[PDB]
């Protein structure tokens, strides 16, 4: 809720797994859904409620959000499909959603 | 005044529905007031079974759910009570009780006092 | 077809005005909702605003410290949803992007949901031509 | 659910003319629109359905002298035997009438050789 | 007479027992005049607001009785205010026990006898009959509901 937190970028080598986190005061509830901008174009969505997918979505982008911070996780990346993330939380006490966090992704 | 009474196949097995019907006198179902059961352990444990409402409302205030089921027929003037899968807690004795607004100085206190009630026991096995 | 196209941009002037709207096509534009994104450079998914569905009673909304300036209305005959930007200011020069949602918020109804953004265009840009 | 207590569980003598019976609830059971708690006794004699003596003093058609003293959520609601009452060996029990669900307290009075 | 004072009035014995901190009714009224909720039944009730706060510590639905219209603020856009004679406020937590209440509440609502016996029924009965509806449902576990939430309002 409110404020969103994120590192400027995180350096993910292939085994990395990172943990690329959403802050706020309870993500455990009051969930958010997450989106993937490729540099020059659009953010688009990368993963739904809690942890559903798009069809053409890899094993990627398959945390489990078991605790109060949302955790996408990110096993590598493949290829040239390196883009920046965001995310939406709802955010009730206001009426209306907020956006945030987010990191951009750097590899080598 | 008024008085009721129970009957039924009290010695019911396990395997079936316990079947408890209440034959009550002295006025009409669909009128007013409410039909409950109480029922009595060997000590002095009394529990409240849920009520059944003169406009067909029927509250089942056990946590078992699916196990009581409460009907009625006007036309008898009778009240069903049914209790499905009856178990070896359930041994009781069990009351009709008939109850609900009377008059005190206010119009509506709504204070049951169980004036009316009925006598009856059934064994379980 | 299926993906959105924005359009409307252009080099306006701080003070000045301008309609920005969206396109739709090849699917109903009342099944889903939209409603209004910026993304300023250097962030991301700025809330501009938002407005329900005719369903829910096209209820407007306004993102903190835009109100007033940020006047979002549709057209529904032609799928399109459009903002009317009055008193701009040099640091809200942006790409604007409408995300569609979906989801409802009343009774008799049902639908509830969370907004869900799914997929969106490219969005236009918004500058002062200085 | 609302639990009711006999806080002694009675059987405080088997003679005496000025001893009580004592009701505790985990609940105020007090509605503010009547300034009245709704609570019962249900005196009853061995081998018999239980009866209603007193509601907060009200219906007492088998009056007897009696007393109803308690207001709170614990507190000591009580009623007072008197020197006799002809209804020497009996069971009492606790209810309230406050939420939906309804319980019963209980203890007695015996005097048996 | 007012939804301001109505909803104050209806909130304190809610509020009485915890189940609401930090007054709660002055958040309910900004939040019903930044985004009402559909009100008008099909025939003469009234849906029932929701608040959604993040301070509350159980659920729980009030309900009360009004004699006059109100003129609760209306829902669709349009100049139509609902006339109002039952008012009700629920609490809740998160998102999905507000739509599994409010689910429920359309189901009540639509039941036309209902709302009327509301209109001319006794307190003690409308209590009687809420809460038998709350437990009939497989749903809404845990919701508080007592007599002491139900009460005249002015
Ligand atoms: C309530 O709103 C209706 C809308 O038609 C109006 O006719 C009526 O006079 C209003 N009453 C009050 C007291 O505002």
């Amino acid at each position: 809720s409110y404020e969103v937190t994120q590192p400027p970028s995180v350096s993910v080598s292939p085994g990395q797994m990172a943990r690329i986190t959403c802050g706020g005061d309870n993500l455990g509830s009051k969930y958010v859904h997450w989106y993937q901008q490729k540099p020059a174009q659009a953010p688009v969505l990368v993963i739904y409620d809690d942890s559903e997918r798009p069809s053409g979505i890899p094993e990627r982008f398959s945390g489990s959000k078991s605790g109060n911070t949302a955790t996408l996780t990110i096993s590598g990346v493949e290829a040239g499909d390196e883009a920046d993330y965001y995310c939406q939380v709802w955010d009730s006490s206001s009426d209306h959603p907020l956006f945030g966090g987010g990191t951009r992704l750097t590899v080598l | 005044d008024v008085q009721l009474q129970e009957s039924g196949p009290g010695l019911v097995k396990p395997s079936q529905s316990l079947s408890l019907t209440c034959s009550v006198t002295g006025y009409s179902i669909t009128s007013g007031y409410y039909w409950n059961w109480i029922r009595q352990f060997p000590g002095n444990k009394l529990e409240w079974m849920g009520y059944i409402s003169y406009d067909g409302s029927n509250n089942y205030n056990p946590s078992l759910k699916n196990r009581i089921s409460i009907t009625r027929d006007t036309s008898q003037n009778q009240f069903f009570l049914k209790l499905n899968s009856v178990t070896t807690e359930d041994t009781a004795s069990y009351y009709c009780a008939r109850e609900g607004p009377y008059y005190d100085f206010w119009s509506g206190y709504y204070a049951y006092y169980m004036d009316v009630w009925g006598k009856g026991t059934t064994v379980t096995v | 077809e299926v993906q959105l196209v924005e359009s409307g941009g252009g080099l306006v002037q701080p003070g000045g005005s301008l309609r920005l709207s969206c396109a739709a096509s090849g699917f109903t534009f009342s099944n889903y909702w939209m409603s209004w994104v910026r993304q300023a450079p250097g962030k991301g998914l700025e809330w501009v605003g938002f407005i329900k569905n005719k369903a829910d009673g096209g209820t407007a909304a306004y993102a903190e410290s835009v109100k007033g300036r940020f006047t979002i209305s549709r057209d529904d005959s032609k799928n399109t949803l459009y903002l009317q930007m009055n008193s701009l200011k040099t640091e809200d020069t942006a790409v604007y992007y409408c995300a569609r949602d979906l989801g409802r918020y009343n009774f008799w109804s049902g639908f509830y949901s969370q907004n869900r953004f799914d997929v969106w265009g490219p969005g236009v840009l918004v500058t002062v031509s200085s | 659910d609302i639990v009711m207590s006999q806080s002694p569980s009675s059987l405080a003598v088997s003679v005496g003319e000025k001893v009580t019976m004592s009701c505790k609830s985990s609940q105020s059971l007090l509605y503010s629109s009547n300034q009245k708690n709704y609570l019962a006794w249900y005196q009853q004699k061995p081998g018999q359905s239980p009866k209603l003596l007193i509601y907060w003093a009200s219906t007492r058609k088998s009056g007897v002298p009696d007393r109803f003293t308690g207001s709170g959520s614990g507190t000591d609601f009580t009623l007072t035997i008197s020197s006799v009452k002809a209804e020497d060996l009996a069971v009492y029990y606790c209810q309230q009438y406050f939420g939906y669900p309804l319980t019963f307290g209980a203890g007695t009075k015996l005097e048996l050789k | 007479v007012t939804q301001e004072d109505i909803i104050r009035a209806l909130a304190s014995p809610l509020i009485k027992d915890g189940m609401v901190d930090e007054d709660f009714a002055e958040y309910v009224i900004a939040r019903e005049n930044r985004s009402p909720t559909g009100l008008q039944a099909k025939g003469v009730g009234v849906a029932i607001p929701h608040t959604l706060g993040d301070y509350v510590r159980d659920n729980a639905i009030s309900v009360g009785i009004l004699d006059k219209p109100v003129n609760f603020s209306g829902w669709y856009q349009s100049p139509d205010p609902v006339p109002v004679r039952v008012v009700f406020m629920l609490a809740g937590r998160t998102w999905d026990d507000i739509v599994i209440v409010l689910k429920w509440i359309k189901d009540v609502i639509l039941d036309e006898e209902f709302m009327k016996r509301l209109l001319n029924m006794s307190d003690e009965e409308i209590y009687r009959q809420i809460y038998t509806r709350i437990s009939k449902a497989p749903n809404l576990s845990g919701i508080n509901f007592s007599r002491e939430y139900v009460r005249h309002l002015n």
